[PDB]
Order: structure tokens, then sequence, then C-alpha cells
RNA sequence: GUACCGAGUGAUCGGUGGUGGAGGUAGAUGCAGAGCAGAUCUUGGUGGUAGUAGCGAUAAUUUGUCUUCAGCGGCAAAGACU
RNA sequence: AAAACAGUGAAAUUGUGUGUGGACCCGAAUGGAUCGGGCCCGUCUUGAAACACGGACCAAGGAGUGCACAUACACU
RNA sequence: AUACCACACACAAGGGAUCGUUUGGCUCCUGGGACGAGGAAGGGCGCAGCAGAGAGCGAUAUGUGUGGGAGCAGCAGCAAUG
């Protein structure tokens, strides 16, 4: 029958971690991931705004980012030692 | 009234500008007045007290003690002085703090940059008013 | 405290006598805890108060207005005026005769003693006069 | 700190209280019941014999669909119970106060259950599983005592 | 079981790491204000999803 | 917030005594997210039923002895079962 | 998803003590037995106490609003 | 009605309404509109004297230079040679 005796037989598991995103969503016999789209090289469609604005710029760290941002301000100085090749440049 | 638009007098953002205070801006909540003779003595009107230096209490429980202060709390914002205690149930006796601004110096410690600090301070007046 | 106003002296107990002590409820406030007391007009369709069956309580309505010389008059024969500052004593002195004061709840120790002398000295009557300065 | 659910002097009176105990609400107030007012030797022997199964509690206000009992006469009434868990808890609670009452220098006789009562604790929640993938609650009742002898005047 | 890939061991040795209450030190500091850690996982009760 | 007492046909308003520990009104006007018993209403908390219904398909359990501090827990000797 | 102050601490509901009654409301009284009148509210309906439906109990939330365009009235 | 059931009041329980408060939200205005093969955005794993989560940082996981200047929140140790 379909309910309770049914679920003893569930013990296959289709999908694994993905590489790109972490998300545990590798489908591993069609070779594609159901959050990423990987391996394709853009990223995956998603949904809607709510669902998209979880995953957008500034949800992680920015790294280079913010560095960026503050060597702007500073007016791209650069390494002290080596001013003489800034300024010819 | 002020009429410099970049400044806020907004109830919600001078407090916050209080409590979140670091470095230089929280050692300015630590400054209290020197007595007539010692605006005499040096060119200074305040300054931030520090361990050594003595203090006459002049609000509160302990008003009228004198006293040198022990120790300087920068996150909860209290000056502990020396004879200013409470005893416990146990007969153990607890410092109690008291706010910067409640006291007034009568002698200053001088051990460390003390000096060089003050010299800076009366440079810096001097450079304006002169001018 | 047992004082009367002098005009009404020997008729204020013909009038005390005579007020009435009826209560309008509000209809089933008796059968479920979550409906007050407080008077609210019916308005079902099948309902027996409003339809005025026998053995139904009263409604209220203008029959029950009391006259209008005696209504307002406290039980000493005098109508009330509130009062919270000495400056608020001085629009009694022409009105003494059928007016007197209650001061404030809020009004605090200090300055009831401030207010109780006026009075006296003004001859006007205060009816909280005891208050909170009994200690 | 404890406000004692009534006014009597300290002098000449013994006093004892608990809180969230575990022994059940109801079990408890029907023993209480039935020993207030008494004498405190004579309740410590009563409640011996409960233990041994010679005499019993009786019921009144906790009572439905109980047994009928021929111990349950000695107080005109025809149902009683056994309840040993809150027995043996209460027992121990009075032999304390005999202790107190000799150590403060009254005396171990002519002291009398003036004032009892017991209270309900929050509850303590349990699960248990059921039919057709249903959970239902399977939760503990506990209870707060006060209890205050006296000598009496006699 | 006893095979496992080196994927699925690192997932593992990090999920038991993690799983640790508060150190009683920290709990007499004079800014700290949790009471209980509420990451923390009983095998009996949740999956890690490492598969 | 809670007991009492007075004023009003009524919606409501005022005072007194305990609790509480820092804010609050009276008059004239302005702007509205402006008054509840009900919607198999929404969320949270609590009753009666009730010390009641039930908790015990399967091989089975007894005695002594130590702990446990009051676990048919452990160990010896029997009796059974897959 | 929930979860502010280690403030204040209402109602439902429970125990103990003291009083008054046997479902309760309105009118009128005694030292004391009680006398007279009253079916359960809300709602659709010619017609509800209904063998019509919703309602175990308490708190808090909970429903004629904003703009555009013509309009009649009152006021400047 | 000795003890049950109901109601009123005082005390103790049980729950979190009300009033007082707010380093948060929302709306309008002004500025800004700055990423990546020199490896981005996003994911994982490591790093503390006692250290789980979060914050900060990459095996150089609190290094160098400039301007300042008093403590490091608990316990043990550090600090005008910063
Ligand atoms: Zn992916």
């Amino acid at each position: 029958s379909k309910g309770t005796p049914s679920n003893g037989k569930k013990n296959k598991r289709n999908h694994t971690t993905c590489c790109r995103c972490g998300s545990v969503s590798f489908h591993k016999q069609k070779g594609k991931c159901s959050s990423c789209a990987y391996p394709e090289k853009k990223m995956k469609k998603m949904q809607n705004r709510k669902a998209m604005l979880k995953k957008t710029t500034g949800t992680g760290k920015m790294r280079h980012m913010k560095k960026e941002r503050i060597s702007r301000r500073a007016g791209y100085p650069g390494n002290p030692i080596l001013k003489e090749i800034r300024n010819k440049i | 009234m002020k009429f410099n638009k970049n400044v806020t007098a907004s109830r919600r953002k001078n407090r916050k500008a209080h409590f979140t205070s670091i470095g230089l801006e929280r050692t300015k909540l630590m400054n209290a007045p020197l007595s007539k003779d010692l605006k005499e003595e040096y060119g200074i009107k305040r300054i931030a007290v520090r361990p050594g230096d003595m203090v006459k209490v002049v609000s509160g429980e302990f008003k009228k003690k004198e006293g040198v202060v022990m120790k300087v709390n920068r996150h909860d914002i209290k000056i502990e002085v020396e004879g200013c205690f409470v005893q416990k149930e146990d007969g153990k006796k607890i410092n109690k703090g008291i706010h910067p601004s409640n006291l007034r110096i009568i002698k200053l410690s001088m051990e460390k940059d003390r000096a060089e600090i003050i010299n800076k301070k009366v440079e810096a007046m001097k450079s304006e008013v002169k001018a | 405290m047992d004082i009367v106003n002098p005009s009404l002296s020997k008729v204020i107990d013909i009038i005390n006598k005579g007020k009435s002590k009826k209560q309008f409820k509000r209809f089933q406030s008796w059968r479920v805890k979550r409906v007050s007391e407080s008077w609210r007009k019916p308005r079902g369709i099948d309902n027996r108060m409003r339809r005025k069956f026998g053995g139904a309580p009263d409604m209220p309505g203008i029959g029950y207005k009391k006259p209008n010389a005696i209504r307002f008059l406290l039980p000493n024969g005098y109508r009330k005026i509130m009062v919270a500052c000495v400056k608020d004593l001085e629009a009694l002195i022409s009105l003494n005769s059928f007016y007197c004061a209650e001061i404030r709840h809020a009004v605090g120790s200090k300055k009831r003693i401030e207010i109780l002398e006026r009075a006296e000295e003004l001859g006007i009557l205060v009816i909280n006069k005891e208050g909170k300065l009994v200690k | 700190a404890h406000k004692y659910s009534c006014d009597i002097s300290e002098a000449t009176s013994v006093r004892s209280q608990y809180n969230n105990i575990k022994i059940k609400f109801k079990n408890t107030r029907e023993v209480c019941n039935i020993i207030k007012t008494m004498e405190l030797n004579k309740a410590i022997a009563y409640l011996n014999d409960v233990l041994r199964f010679k005499k019993c509690i009786p019921v009144f206000r906790f009572a439905k669909k109980c047994g009928r009992t021929p111990q349950a006469k000695e107080f005109g009434t025809d149902k009683g119970k056994w309840p040993v868990k809150s027995v043996a808890f209460v027992k121990k609670m009075l032999e304390d106060l005999l202790v107190e009452a000799e150590k403060k220098g009254l005396g171990t006789s002519e002291l009398v259950i003036k004032h009892i009562q017991v209270n309900q604790a929050p509850k303590i929640y349990g699960r248990k599983h059921g039919a057709f993938g249903r959970i239902k609650p399977y939760n503990k009742s506990p209870s707060h005592i006060e209890v205050i002898a006296v000598k009496r005047e006699h | 079981g006893s095979i496992k890939t080196r994927r699925i061991k690192v997932q593992l040795v990090s999920a038991l790491k993690k799983n640790r209450c508060i150190p009683q030190w920290k709990r007499a500091c004079p800014g700290f204000k949790q009471q209980y850690n509420f990451t923390k996982r009983s095998w009996k009760r949740k999956t890690l999803k490492a598969c």
C-alpha cells in the first residue's frame, strides 16, 4: 500500500553537495544542479524577487569591493616604496 | 539657535553617538573641572581624570569627601575613589563608582606623559588666541 | 462632615429621600462576564427588552430626568467647582451662596495647606478638607 | 521570605513551606483536608495506619467513580482510598515540626494543626503518540504546601 | 557506513566540532547576555543532510 | 491598578484609603489607522468532562545477597524460551 | 517563526478563611417560612423558545477609506 | 448539605493585559552611483592562553609607516622599550 509500508523502501539519494553553491541540490544522474544550473556558464533564473534577493551582492562579505572603495577614496596611492613609477606614469 | 544643517538635533541620533563612542571620543567623556588655584598653575580648565590624582566629590552620598583615584571604568562610565564604599551582609566592602562630572580635581598625578599632554593643549590655545 | 447650605436647611432631607436609586444595567450582563454593566440600547429583531414585554427590565429615557432646580445638587445642598490653585478660589467670591470647592486629586500636601488657609479667610466651603492631610 | 496565607504569632507556633514538590495536586488536598484541626501526635499515628492499609483517606471533592470501603465509616461516608506517595511526604513534613517544637522550647504535646493549604504549581509538559498520526498531551501536575501548628491554650 | 568519500568526511568532522555548549567562563563576563547555544543538535532529532 | 462613597435619563465623570515609583491635565480649535459579544473570526492563555478513559499481542518467572538509597540495577542458584 | 525592561502586574481559572443561597434577572418586603412577573441571545424570514444555523471561557487585534471628474446644498 | 454546587469579600497561587520607556522600523528630501583573467560576486575550510555561535582576519591568520596617547570588561598574565 501507498502510505506507511512504501516509506520503508526509500533508501537511495539522488542529490549531493554542489561545488559552485553549497546547496545539496546536484542531481547525479541528470548531471545538473537544481539551485544554480552548474555546469552551465551563467547562473539559473531565480523564480521570484523575494528568493533572488537572498543571494545578491552584499549578502556575503564583499571583501574585494570594500577595499577598492577605500583605495578610490585615498586617490589610488599605491605602495610607497614605488612612488617614482606611479609619478612617471 | 543652530544654523549649520550638517549637525543633527535628533534625540535618537545624539543618544546613539554617545553610547557607541570609541577611541579619543571616549576619552572626552572622562573630563572633570579643575579647582580655582590649578587654573592659575596651568592654562587648562578641564582634563581627563587618571589614577593617582586627588579629587573632591561635590554631589551624591559621598559629598565633601576627598581621596585618590583608584580605577577608571571606560565601558561603564565611572571612577572609583579611595574610601568610598558600601558594606555587604557579609561585612565585605565594595567600591561604588562615581560619574566623572560629579568630581573636581585638587592635585594632579604627573606620572608618565601628563606633562606633554598639558603642554600640547596650552600651545593649541595660544596658536589661535594671539592671532 | 455634617454641614448644610443655610438656604435649604429645612428642606434638604425631603430632597435627599426623594432621589431615585434605579440602575440601568445592560441586558444579559448577568449572563456572561464579557459584557460589561454599561448601558447600550438593544437592537435585535427578536429582543424582549426592545419590544417592551412585561417582565423585562425598564429602559432609560427623558421621563426620568430630575427637575431643573434640584439637578446637580450634592447632599449638603451645594453645587461643586474644581480647584487646583490659590487663584481659582478668587472666582468663587461672588458665588459662595450656592457653590463649594473640591481640590483636584493630584495637588500635593505642601500646596494644599496654602489653599486651605486662603479658603478660611475668604469664607469658602471645601469638601475634601481632610483629604490626604490627616497625618 | 514567604508570605504565609494567614496571621498567627511567631511565639507559640511552628511553620514550614515547600515549592514545586512532584506529588500530585488532587491527591494531596484530600490528604490535607482530613488532618486539619487534629493534634500532631494523633496525625502522625493515623498516617502510619494508612501506609499499612489498616485505615483510609476519605474523599469528598475529587471523588467521582471512586471505590466503596468499610474503613470510610469512621468519617460517615462510603468512599475512600490509599494514596501512599502523598502520605509518605506529608508524614516526613509533620515529623520535622516536632523536632522544631522540641528545639524551640515548646512541649512535644498540646500542638494542634491550625492551618494547612495546598496550591497548584505550573505544569511540566509531555507527549504521547496516538492513532492516525496524531500527538496528544501527557503533562504532570505538581504542588506547593504550607503548615502552621500552635500550642493549645487549654 | 564504513565507505566514505573525502567530501563527506570533512562535513562530518566540521559538524562534530561545532556541537558544543557555551564555555563556563564566558558566563562571568560583564557584557555577555546569552543563556544557551541554540545551534546545538542531537542525532535523534535532526538530519545533517551529508547523505 | 484595586476596594468603597457621591454626581448624571444615559454614553460617562469626580473624590477617599491601601499598592505603585515618574510623569499628568482643564478650556478653545486642527488632523484621524477614533468606541465590539458574535464573523465554523486572528493570536496567546485557561476550564468542565476527570484522578476518569486508558497504560498488559509476543517466551515467564522465583529465591538469596550486596549496592542503590531504594533501579525485578548487579552477582550467585533454580525454572523457561528463540 | 518566537523572544524588550531581572518595572507595574488586570481578567479567565485554583486553594484557604468568613458570610449568603440552591440556575439567574426585574418589582416589593420580613425576626422568619417568600409573594407577583419573566422561555436564549445574535441572524435570514409572512412567521423563532424552537426538533433552523453560529456561540465552552477571558484578554488584546478586528470592517464605508484615499484620489480624479461632473453635481445639489451650507458657509466666505 | 457537616463536607457537594454557586456567588460576594480578604489573603496566597496562575497568567501576562494596562500605564510609564525605546542605540529599531517607515515616509519625504539631498548626495552618491565606486566590480571581474592584476581571478569578481557567491560558497567551503582554518586562525584566540582558557573560545560553541556571531564579528574580525588568511599559514605574515593584531606585520610596516604616519597622527595621536592609558589602559587591555571575567581569571591569569601584559603595557611610556607604547
Ligand atoms: Zn549549485
